[PDB]
């Protein structure tokens, strides 16, 4: 029942909202996972690893360049906005709202969300392989060598860009090769971030799960913590639940969520 | 540190 949810919403003084790929999907962002989510020959599993990058950093950058470029035409959907505006409205009332997102497309940022935790990093940050510096970067194209590259056609010719011309660190002494500041398969999360999120989820008195479910990674690292304190948890996603069954609102976050937060 | 997807 929705009214039942809103009664909590009304009381809640510290809301945490966990967001997953469902919400980026509704803005038309490809996840590259499972059926028909190929990029050329490969899927994300294949390319989003340190080995792939060591082996073929031109190819990996072609991939990530493409992903950066397709964001120029995907906009935040109503879910993104309804969140950001909710954060704003409630902050004015001294009530907090934080986003913990598994998405790396900066859509929440572009919606106007402020207190956001990007646990898998972001397509629009780099990390220097040599000095470890983390810079924002939105340059299209990120470097000239990649201009007009990274086409997704299965049959596209590899650009086979020499490493020295891929994105490099600007600190003159360094010039290290840059990598996307995104968490790849086989890498750990930043524990500083996890420790902050832990703190936020301990504080919270209502938790929302959006475009993913509490049973699955990464919602599952946490909801146990919040739920075991007796805090309500509301999911908004497209999965069913059985006849005989913490609230669930089946359907597109674009539709379900804004009424919920108005 | 936590493996993403739990490494699965
Ligand atoms: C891990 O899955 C990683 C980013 C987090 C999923 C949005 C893979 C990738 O897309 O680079
Ligand atoms: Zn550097």
């Amino acid at each position: 029942d929705l009214t039942a949810f809103r009664e909590h919403f009304a009381k809640a003084k510290h809301i945490a909202i966990i967001t997953g790929a469902g919400v980026s999907a509704e803005s038309g962002v490809p996840t590259f996972r499972g059926p028909g989510g190929f990029w050329r020959k490969w899927q994300a599993q294949d390319l989003a690893t340190p080995e792939a990058f060591s082996r073929d950093p031109s190819l990996v950058w072609e991939f990530y360049h493409y992903r950066r470029e397709v964001m120029r035409s995907k906009m935040p959907n109503p879910a993104h906005l309804a969140i950001a505006e909710c954060e704003a409205r409630l902050g004015q009332q001294g009530r907090s709202v934080v986003i913990i997102t598994q998405n790396i497309d900066e859509l929440h940022h572009r919606a106007g969300s402020k207190h956001v935790y990007e646990i898998h990093g972001s397509l629009f940050k780099t990390r220097c392989m040599s000095c470890g510096e983390v810079k924002a970067n939105h340059k299209s194209p990120i470097c000239p060598a990649l201009d007009g590259k990274g086409a997704p056609d299965p049959n596209t010719k590899e650009a086979r860009i020499p490493v020295e011309l891929l994105p490099r660190c600007e600190r003159k002494s360094c010039n290290g090769l840059l990598r996307p500041h995104v968490v790849w398969f086989g890498e750990t999360l930043d524990s500083d971030i996890l420790t902050a999120v832990e703190r936020e989820l301990e504080k919270c008195d209502l938790c929302l799960v959006v475009g993913t479910s509490s049973i699955v990674y990464p919602a599952a690292m946490f909801a146990p913590q919040v739920a075991s304190r007796g805090v309500p948890v509301a999911e908004f996603n497209m999965e069913c639940t059985p006849a005989t069954q913490k609230y669930h609102f089946e359907g597109p976050c674009g539709s379900t969520l804004p009424p919920a937060l108005e | 540190g936590v493996l993403k997807e739990y490494g699965v």
